[PDB]
């Protein structure tokens, strides 16, 4: 008997100017079997601007959250009512998956949100905690399929071209899309459909999007 | 273990404790310190001379450190402790840091062992 | 008196002198009233004015969890002890079961955490009275703590300096609680902080926070700027 | 109950601690015993009780290590004691134990002063901590 | 991953990499290795990455308590051993890593390595990481005390180069940074392919 | 193994009123040779010799724990430690780490100096004694000490007949051990006086 | 045992020697690392092994002794009781939850009347320590690869009577035999010495 | 002693979990008259595949928990979803202190009328979908199951759920070792959880392909 | 004196003034009676409040302890909270370890020996309550009464508190071999009511629990709409 | 005295060990508090106990942090230990959220150590007594420059002007006039300096007091020596 499960799955997010798009592939399962097509744990909130998505374990990850939840509210309690940053919330988490050094959570997260002036800003982690920021980022089973992609449409580098303008929500939504579409043909552990967690000041909307069932 | 509420307030706002330790302190035998430009001076009240002490020569002034030595008024014994724990923070400090201790880190150290005594149960 | 001087001395009498001073601790607090209607409930707390420019904040009124808060009265120490445990309690719930405390077995938890400090000989009680204030698929609650660990379910209550006056008050419009809306419930909490107040002192946003828990209501504190709908239009009519 | 604690270990109004001057007075009524200490050697003199005519003595083998008086604390230390016997067999015992310590560690018999200090820290610890009363005996160290 | 730092007659010259490489994919190439322990102490990265954040930002809070408690900066010589002590403490909990402590303090500057068993060596010139070998080669064949800051950073730049471009596990931007008396100055950002293109045209 | 790591070898006899006690004078790290001067006896006081095998740290520290115990038992009962007290002492000083064991194996001759009566013990690491009435033997070279004891012993020696069987079995036995040799150091105890002797050996 | 230290004690001093080498894995990191700590006015250790247990080891020992010296007003310890207190710190050690020390030490000194009435030892002190907690008095002694190869040399020239610029000599030809003979680069040797007049660092010799 | 497999579904109304009455030791087929499914609170029910041991420890630790509670405090019964939710962190607490609850656990409830479908894993995980198994049946029943709720995503009525239940159970029967033909079938409905008897299902062997010369090896 | 200030200490004459002292407080307390109808127990006390404006069901004195066992507090109610958390604790002992229900006597035992245990050491102080365990175990219908001092009594009919000689006299009356619990709540209810004064506890409330046949053998409240009005 | 225990209440309802510690703090030397738009100054009066004292070894004003100072009345010894747990919480914030922590918390964790006093041992060793300290924190956060005020009760208060020490009551009689909601840093300065003048029994010099500020704008703090003390004075 061993402590530790792979569940499979993969998530995303990329950081606009003003927004962040999030985004996790809802499919559970087990050793070989489908636990489900609709589970909706990779995805937490932690604060109306602030979220962590995880891939690995599912246990380890609800764990996970349920312990970042306790902390923030603390964090709230101890702050008068302040609700804590994004920043903030990223060493929060770092320090807390070091902690759990000799046993690790079996968790890769990231934690999304808007900074202090507003710009979205993503953060990675290692099993034991290695926080490092970035403007995109992805983890999972397919991330070795979506995430070089993302750095030839992102950064446009061996490219003779101008740069094309700073993308928008929705052409930064089409990319993932298309990212998700692509790796969910060519990975067997992932994708039953997608949700889609667009972050900006004025709230966060929430979206689903569909793949193939095999 | 006994951990009674030894030193405690007054109705006018005294440690009666503290107090009569300085009271101990007066009844002890005299010391001065003085600072120079490149030297500083302590001198002691060394009792007398018994005629029955022994001919071989001890110090009133302890050697804390290379660097930092000490003076005491008030109980020998417990003169004795504090200059104990004080060497063996200054051997601790120059083997976590490979720094000799400041004056000052040790006199901050010692000042708060006097104060940890008056907030300790028991003691 | 010489069976006052420790907590674990029984009176000749049969009375318990050291929790008596505590619960005397309790009465010269700051004012507060809780008052319950059908589905809400409402606490007001009395705090300090400003002396003409100096206005000095000390919080009372605690969130407890999304359905629970409390307002203190006595010692403020106590109360915040008694808010982080009670914070620990919802917390490890909430955890267990994914849903909030029932404020039965809440109730049950504070008077028990009461009667823990008042028979050892190395500890003393709160010196600190509690009003709870909360909602579950009961309906909604109010309690009230008192250092011997007596917890008592109220329609409406006050406790703090000069509270009597708001009992008086509330104890002849409470039987009509379970039918008046909610602005009809503060308004009626306001009133009976008022009756509490000194004579030349008049109820204003500067010194009167407001606490709501509901059915669809997570619990709110309303101070300085929250206030103002509940405080500006507001002045006692004998 | 705290009512009947006798605080030992705390100071008064003049900051002396009863307790050690009780245990001083205690001593002045105890045997006496002279240490003179010369150039080839040191000399212990005690008065003990006069001896009952039905006193017995303990047959030890090896009559140098313990007398009614006074004692062996190492090969190169000895000691003479003035106050509450009992009490001063517990800190003979606690010194020969400090001794041989001493001698496990570094191989070396341990140094007079150092002995004498060590066993003094013993008796300091009581008039400050654990509100028990002190020892109340006197050592004469050779 | 490749590090390197050096000390000579104007201060001390760090220089690193930016590639880390889980195994055999590339997880980020914008890793930040040189650690601002403070403004006045630099810390570098190598082995396992979180230990390393983690411990030297422990060493930065216990920095900032010694000036706090003491009214004074530490000395680099006492940040060395403190990290030193932490590492030996955990020598046998299978930490991963190996950093250096380059500060100057009151007695001129001064430049420290410790690895995940608590060693602690003071030298002029090291390299760490599995790029150093190529590093050292370019490093020991140019190294001299009386080198310009401009002739320093250069250098650090060519041999952290030399060693982007042989190992598979460094690559990424060359950072460049110079501790002198005043503090330490981040002195430059390249990225490695075009220094390849400056260093060999045409 | 770590019991043949330092080498060494330790042998008592038992003579009449006497017991010789030898031992070797090697020491050295599992090959190579440390010193040749390093003897493994120990006297704890005119009646009982006794000597240590094992690994050399093993030895130092299980001496140093012996000597502060007989120091200690001197000054609380005032009188030497007698042969059998001694080896049980011993005995509940190895067994107390019965699963952290000490890697010494000791060899204890002893006499009466009222009575004469010998006493010899040997006991295993872990303190399971063995008091014949002929010789014991520990060490690397411990079963040619056996043999040449066994082959050469005899009930009623003198003091001077057994040295001379003891010093001959020895320098036998560590012939054909590579771990032991470089001469040997022995003491003939008797109740009238203690005799200490070094004995010629190979170089080898 | 990659690094060598040499030691060897004549009539009126001890010469030691330790290789200032230190390593990762194939890498020379240095090769000028003083591996010889000072304890007392009179005492040093040559310590192999690698950085962290050694210089733990040693700054305990010194730190204790320092300590010692502290609350005895001043009186310095014989070059025995040191030897001794760490063998018990190294026996003790290989017992302990956190292991054994990783260093094998030579340890010299030089005794000299702490006061008038001391009876003590008066000539120079050498001890060879194993890192298990092994504590021997030779007349020399030597840790590492090359250890061997400098023994049997002692063996054949050393003598007790040599004075200090034969000596300095012979370490120079045992320095020389470690580098011919040992696959591993002992370049510097870092040579010390005690005497009466306590402790010189001797550059002559590398 | 080990249980089989067990297999849930949830239909227009209700919740149906089946499983045989069976437990095994090894091999053996060693109890064939072991009621496996449990009510827990007056709301719910479980059944857990695996180490019947286990099993049994957490189903009194949880039955435990329900009935103080309610007792102790004027409190409301716990929801199913509560209960499930006190089991997972009991099983995942279980797992973090490396003495596992080797069980695979399948719960069903209802209260006042929504209804609850849940699994949980011997290492904490947990998942709630319309249609659940453990064991074999996750590789037998589940593609039936999550076929036959397909095919009509409106609902399925009792009879149907009941209808493709057994079928799952006939296939599991044959094609799963460990395995015996009789089994129960709780339904938590509105009014609460009932366990039905032990019954079987009707099996065929008579295929013109399994008689004795087509499968004979000449 | 010094003689009763702490439960250690023994009097001249024998006795522990700070047990007799918290037996004084109980005896100032709210009025409880119980009976044991030989197919059940019943047991009504009454709830004095000094606020009209609290909810039903406040200040809670009867508490159900297992299935078939309960206790009602006369006394101190926190003291009496403590106790019952103990009673309970000691009822899913026997639950959990020996998988059986706890026998009345057994429980009202327990309870008598975590009550004595802190009339025995000066750091504690005795329970101000005294315990009505109204148990239906597989011994029978069983009512005891568990004193501050740690003794435990079984009773047919008793009677707690302040007005407790004139409950106990009332109590007389009864037969209580063919008495049963249907007409004892009533009975119960009307000794009450009778035996309060009505111009000092100005707000009263009678509460009356049973375990008996009728409820399956479990400790219950009864229904609202069983005890007399007045 | 010892007849009644540490953990006793008063007949009014007050802890009698409580009250005496308050008492305490009247007979330590005054220290004041000013908030203001453009930041908090921060005022103590030194009553160095000889000229022979060098007066930077009786700090009255202490750095907690960069941006929160602390200034105690009362006895120094104990102020010392709540100082310390202040720097080492405030490290501890810095090091897990990677932000400076706000004054209101370091205040909450001031106190958090100052309540954990009585006598019963059992599991964990608390306090003989309480701290006969009473601090005042400074600082500049998110919501502007914030005061505190901490009791030796362990119960925290915000203020807009505080003052503590033996020149409690006048100082708090000029602050009931000669004072508003905006008033300059400037006029904050000049109404400390003031007020330290007006219940000094020693004549005020640069070197008699010591003046701390932490500026909103700046958002660090500022220990101002005797020069700067002087200029304040000639204004
Ligand atoms: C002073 C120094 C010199 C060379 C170093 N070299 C490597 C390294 O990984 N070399 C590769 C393997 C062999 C050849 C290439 C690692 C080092 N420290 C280190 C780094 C991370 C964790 C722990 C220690 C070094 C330190």
């Amino acid at each position: 008997w061993s402590p530790y499960q792979d569940n499979g799955g993969t998530t995303a997010a990329i950081a606009g100017k003003d927004f962040v798009i999030l985004a996790g592939d809802t499919r559970l399962n087990g050793d070989f079997c489908l636990h489900s097509r609709h589970d909706q744990s990779k995805i937490f909130q932690l604060t109306p601007y602030t979220y962590m998505a995880s891939n690995g374990m599912q246990a380890d990850r609800l764990q996970l959250q349920q312990m970042l939840k306790y902390r923030v509210k603390w964090y709230k309690y101890n702050n008068g009512g302040k609700v804590p940053s994004t920043k903030a919330i990223a060493q929060l988490m770092s320090t807390m998956l070091y902690h759990r050094r000799f046993f690790p959570y079996y968790t890769f997260n990231m934690v999304v949100g808007l900074d202090e002036e507003g710009h979205g800003v993503c953060y990675s982690y290692d099993a034991v905690g290695s926080t490092e920021p970035f403007l995109y980022g992805t983890r999972g089973s397919a991330a070795s399929f979506v995430e070089p992609l993302l750095d030839c449409l992102i950064n446009r580098q061996h490219m003779t071209s101008q740069a094309p303008p700073e993308m928008t929500k929705e052409e930064t939504l089409a990319m993932l899309k298309n990212a998700f579409t692509g790796a969910a043909e060519r990975d067997i552990y992932t994708g039953d459909s997608v949700s889609f967690f667009i972050i900006t000041k004025d709230g966060v909307q929430q979206e689903s999007f569909e793949l193939r069932k095999d | 273990s006994y951990d009674r509420a030894i030193t405690v307030f007054s109705p006018d706002g005294h440690l009666f404790q503290v107090e009569y330790a300085q009271e101990a302190v007066k009844k002890g035998l005299a010391a001065v310190g003085v600072l120079g430009s490149d030297s500083v001076v302590i001198a002691v009240e060394k009792k007398s001379a018994v005629k029955l002490q022994d001919s071989r020569t001890i110090r009133k002034i302890y050697k804390v450190d290379a660097n930092i030595y000490l003076a005491f008024a008030g109980l020998s014994a417990d003169a004795r402790v504090l200059i104990n724990k004080a060497q063996l923070e200054c051997q601790r400090f120059s083997l976590n840091y490979e720094d000799t201790m400041d004056v000052d880190m040790l006199v901050r150290y010692v000042a708060g062992v006097q104060q940890k005594s008056t907030q300790s149960g028991g003691s | 008196n010489e069976y006052d001087s420790d907590i674990t001395t029984w009176s000749p009498t049969g009375r318990l002198f050291q929790i008596e001073y505590a619960n005397e601790a309790v009465n010269n607090g700051s004012a507060t009233v809780g008052v319950k209607g059908k589905n809400f409930v409402v606490l007001a707390a009395l705090k300090r004015s400003p002396v003409a420019e100096l206005s000095s904040y000390q919080e009372k009124v605690f969130e407890i969890d999304e359905h629970v808060g409390m307002s203190i009265s006595g010692l403020v120490a106590d109360g915040r002890v008694l808010a982080r445990y009670l914070r620990t309690e919802c917390m490890n719930y909430r955890y267990m079961y994914s849903n909030g405390m029932p404020m039965n077995q809440m109730a049950d938890m504070i008077g028990e955490k009461h009667q823990r400090h008042i028979q050892c000989s190395g500890k003393r009680p709160f010196g600190v009275g509690l009003l709870l204030a909360g909602y579950d698929r009961q309906g909604p609650h109010l309690y009230q703590t008192v250092p011997s660990g007596d917890v008592y379910d109220y329609k409406a209550t006050a406790m703090g300096v000069r509270s009597q006056a708001s009992r008086t008050y509330l104890e002849r419009h409470f039987e009509h609680f379970s039918d008046c809306t909610l602005d009809e419930l503060v308004t009626h909490a306001l009133k009976a902080l008022a009756s509490a107040t000194s004579e030349g002192i008049e109820l204003n946003v500067k010194n009167t926070t407001i606490a709501i828990v509901g059915k669809d209501t997570p619990f709110t504190i309303f101070e300085e700027e929250s206030a103002r709908k509940y405080l500006d239009g507001f002045k006692m009519r004998p | 109950s705290h009512r009947y604690d006798s605080r030992t270990t705390t100071f008064s109004p003049e900051g002396r601690l009863y307790q050690v001057e009780y245990a001083v007075e205690a001593i002045q009524q105890a045997g006496t015993v002279i240490g003179v200490c010369t150039k080839d050697g040191v000399v212990l003199a005690g008065e003990k009780m006069v001896p009952h005519p039905l006193f017995d003595s303990e047959s030890m083998q090896d009559k140098n290590t313990s007398g009614e008086k006074m004692y062996k604390i190492a090969e190169h230390i000895g000691c003479s004691v003035a106050g509450v016997t009992s009490d001063a067999y517990a800190l003979l015992n606690y010194a020969r134990l400090s001794a041989l310590r001493h001698q496990y560690t570094f191989q070396e018999p341990m140094a007079i002063e150092d002995l004498c200090r060590i066993l003094c820290d013993e008796k300091q610890l009581y008039t400050q901590y654990g509100g028990v009363r002190p020892y109340g005996v006197s050592f004469l160290l050779v | 991953t490749t590090t390197l730092a050096f000390r000579f007659n104007g201060g001390i010259i760090v220089a690193v990499d930016s590639r880390a490489s889980t195994g055999q994919y590339i997880a980020s190439q914008t890793v930040m290795k040189v650690l601002e322990i403070n403004d006045y102490l630099l810390g570098t990265l190598a082995g396992g990455a979180a230990d390393c954040q983690y411990w030297e930002r422990v060493l930065g809070m216990e920095c900032r308590l010694w000036e706090l408690r003491n009214g004074s900066r530490i000395t680099v010589a006492a940040a060395s051993k403190i990290l030193a002590n932490i590492t030996y403490a955990y020598r046998n909990h299978g930490l991963s890593m190996g950093t250096m402590v380059a500060g100057w303090d009151q007695f001129g500057p001064s430049l420290y390595y410790v690895d995940d068993k608590g060693s602690r060596v003071k030298q002029d010139l090291f390299s760490v990481g599995s790029g150093s070998i190529y590093a050292y080669g370019v490093l020991d064949t140019g190294y001299r005390k009386d080198l310009s800051v401009e002739d320093a950073c250069d250098l650090a730049r060519r041999s952290i180069f030399h060693a982007t471009y042989r190992d598979g596990a460094s690559g990424g931007i060359v950072t460049v940074y110079h501790v002198h008396e005043k503090g330490w100055t981040k002195i430059s950002r390249d990225d490695q392919t075009k220094l390849y293109h400056r260093y060999f045209p045409s | 193994s770590i019991m043949a790591y330092s080498g060494g070898s330790v042998m008592a006899m038992a003579g009449k009123e006497c017991f010789v006690i030898i031992s070797d004078n090697r020491l050295g790290e599992q090959l190579k040779t440390i010193s040749t001067e390093v003897p493994k006896l120990h006297v704890v006081n005119d009646s009982i010799v006794y000597g240590l095998t094992g690994l050399r740290t093993d030895q130092q520290t299980f001496a140093n724990k012996v000597q502060f115990r007989t120091e200690m038992y001197k000054l609380r009962e005032e009188r030497d430690i007698t042969g059998k007290a001694f080896a049980a002492m011993i005995t509940s000083m190895l067994y107390e780490a019965r699963f952290g064991p000490w890697f010494v194996e000791p060899v204890i001759g002893s006499i009466d100096k009222s009575t004469g009566e010998v006493y010899l013990c040997a006991t295993d690491l872990i303190g399971a004694p063995c008091e014949p009435e002929d010789y014991v033997c520990a060490g690397t070279a411990a079963e040619s000490l056996h043999g040449m004891c066994e082959a050469l012993w005899r009930p009623g020696m003198s003091p001077e007949e057994l040295f001379e069987i003891a010093a001959q079995a020895m320098l036998s036995a560590c012939d054909r051990d590579s771990l032991s040799g470089y001469g040997a150091v022995a003491m003939i105890v008797t109740k009238d006086k203690v005799t200490t002797r070094l004995i010629k050996g190979r170089k080898d | 045992m990659a690094e060598t230290a040499i030691a060897f004690r004549c009539k009126d001093y001890v010469m030691v020697a330790a290789a200032g080498l230190n390593a990762f894995y194939y890498i020379k990191i240095t090769d000028a690392e003083d591996k010889i700590t000072q304890l007392d006015t009179h005492q040093l250790v040559a310590c192999t092994g690698e950085n962290g247990p050694r210089v733990n080891f040693t700054e305990y020992i010194k730190c204790n002794l320092a300590l010692n010296r502290m609350r005895q007003h001043g009186r310095h310890s014989s070059c025995e009781s040191t030897a001794n207190f760490m063998r018990n710190c190294l026996a003790s050690a290989i017992r302990s939850r956190e292991g054994a020390y990783q260093v094998n030490c030579l340890f010299a000194g030089y005794d000299t009347p702490v006061s008038e009435d001391d009876d003590g030892v008066v000539g120079p002190q050498l001890f060879y320590m194993d890192y298990l907690g092994t504590l021997q008095a030779v007349p020399y002694g030597c840790h590492g690869y090359g250890a061997c190869f400098v023994t049997a040399l002692l063996d054949r020239l050393w003598r007790p009577d040599l004075s200090q610029q034969e000596g300095l000599e012979l370490m120079q030809k045992c320095c020389d035999e470690v580098k011919r003979r040992v696959i591993i680069s002992n370049s510097y040797f870092f040579v010390k010495a005690v005497t009466k007049n306590g402790v010189e660092v001797i550059t002559a010799v590398h | 002693a080990s249980g089989g497999s067990v297999i849930a579904i949830k239909y227009k109304g209700g919740v149906l979990m089946a499983a045989d009455t069976l437990l095994s030791y090894g091999s053996l087929a060693k109890w064939p008259n072991i009621p496996r499914i449990r009510l827990l609170g007056s709301h719910s029910a479980v059944c857990a595949t695996g180490s019947y041991a286990d099993f049994q420890m957490m189903a009194k630790q949880v039955e435990d928990n329900i009935e103080r509670q309610k007792m102790y405090h004027n409190v409301d019964e716990l929801s199913p979803s509560e209960v499930f939710s006190y089991l997972h962190r009991s099983i995942y607490q279980k797992r973090c202190d490396f003495d596992p609850c080797l069980c695979q656990m399948v719960f069903i409830g209802v209260r006042d009328g929504e209804t609850f479908l849940a699994g949980v894993d011997d290492v904490g995980t947990r998942w709630e979908d319309d249609c659940i198994a453990t064991g074999y049946g996750a590789y037998i029943a589940l593609p039936l199951l999550r076929q036959a709720l397909e095919k009509n995503p409106d609902g399925l009525s009792r009879g149907e759920a009941m209808r493709i239940l057994t079928d799952c159970l006939r296939v599991l029967f044959y094609r799963e070792c460990r395995a015996i033909n009789k089994f129960q079938v709780a339904d938590a409905a509105s009014d609460g959880v009932r366990i039905s008897e032990p019954f079987d299902v009707e099996t065929h062997w008579e295929y013109e392909g399994y008689c004795f010369e087509k499968t004979a090896i000449i | 004196s010094g003689h009763d200030q702490s439960t250690d200490v023994f009097s001249a004459e024998g006795r522990v003034f700070q047990v007799e002292y918290a037996g004084k407080a109980v005896d100032n307390s709210s009025t409880a009676v119980a009976a044991c109808c030989k197919d059940g127990v019943v047991v009504a006390v009454e709830k004095v409040h000094t606020s009209r404006m609290l909810e039903k069901g406040s200040n809670n004195r009867i508490h159900a302890v297992d299935r078939q066992a309960g206790i009602c507090i006369c006394g101190l109610l926190p003291d009496g909270r403590a106790i019952v958390s103990r009673a309970r604790q000691e009822a899913e002992n026997s639950r959990d370890i020996f998988a059986t229900p706890i026998r009345g006597s057994v429980l009202a035992n327990r309870v008598g020996e975590f009550m004595h245990a802190y009339t025995t050491h000066f750091a504690y102080r005795p329970f101000g309550c005294s315990a009505i365990i109204a148990s239906y175990a597989d011994d029978g219908p069983q009512l005891f009464v568990s004193d501050p001092s740690g003794t435990v009594a079984g009773y047919y009919g008793v009677a707690l508190g302040k007005a407790k000689t004139v409950a106990k006299s009332e109590l007389e009356k009864l037969d209580f071999s063919s008495l049963t619990c249907d007409e004892a709540v009533g009975k119960l209810a009307s000794i009450l009511h009778e035996v309060h004064d009505k111009q000092k506890d100005k707000l009263y409330e009678v509460e009356v629990a049973w375990v008996c046949d009728k409820s399956d053998r479990k400790f219950v409240h009864v229904p609202a709409d069983m005890v007399p009005a007045e | 005295e010892y007849d009644r225990g540490v953990n006793t209440f008063s007949p009014e309802g007050r802890i009698f060990q409580i009250e005496y510690a308050v008492e305490a703090i009247k007979l330590g030397s005054t220290s004041l508090g000013i908030r203001t738009p453009e930041g908090v100054v921060l005022a103590a009066e030194k009553r160095v106990p000889s000229t022979l004292v060098v007066p930077s070894s009786m700090s009255k004003i202490m750095e907690v942090d960069s941006h929160i100072a602390a200034v105690m009345s009362g006895m120094v010894a104990d102020a010392r230990i709540l100082v310390e747990h202040a720097r080492v919480e405030s490290q501890n914030h810095r090091f897990t959220y990677n932000e400076p922590m706000s004054v209101e918390s370091c205040t909450l964790a001031t106190c958090d150590l100052s309540i954990q006093f009585g006598e019963s041992g059992g599991r964990r060793k608390l306090m003989s007594r309480p701290f006969g300290v009473s601090l005042l924190i400074a600082g500049v956060d998110e919501k502007g420059p914030q005061l505190w005020q901490t009791d030796p009760s362990g119960t925290h208060t915000r203020y807009d002007a505080q003052a503590i020490g033996g020149g409690a009551e006048a100082a708090q009689s000029v602050f009931t006039e000669r004072y508003h909601r905006n008033m300059t840093l400037e006029e904050g300065e000049t109404l400390a300096v003031d007020i330290l003048k007006q219940v000094m029994e020693d004549q005020l010099s640069p070197e008699n007091i010591e003046v701390a500020v932490v500026r909103a704008d700046d958002g660090k703090l500022h220990m101002y020596t005797p020069t700067e003390i002087k200029a304040i004075m000639s204004r």
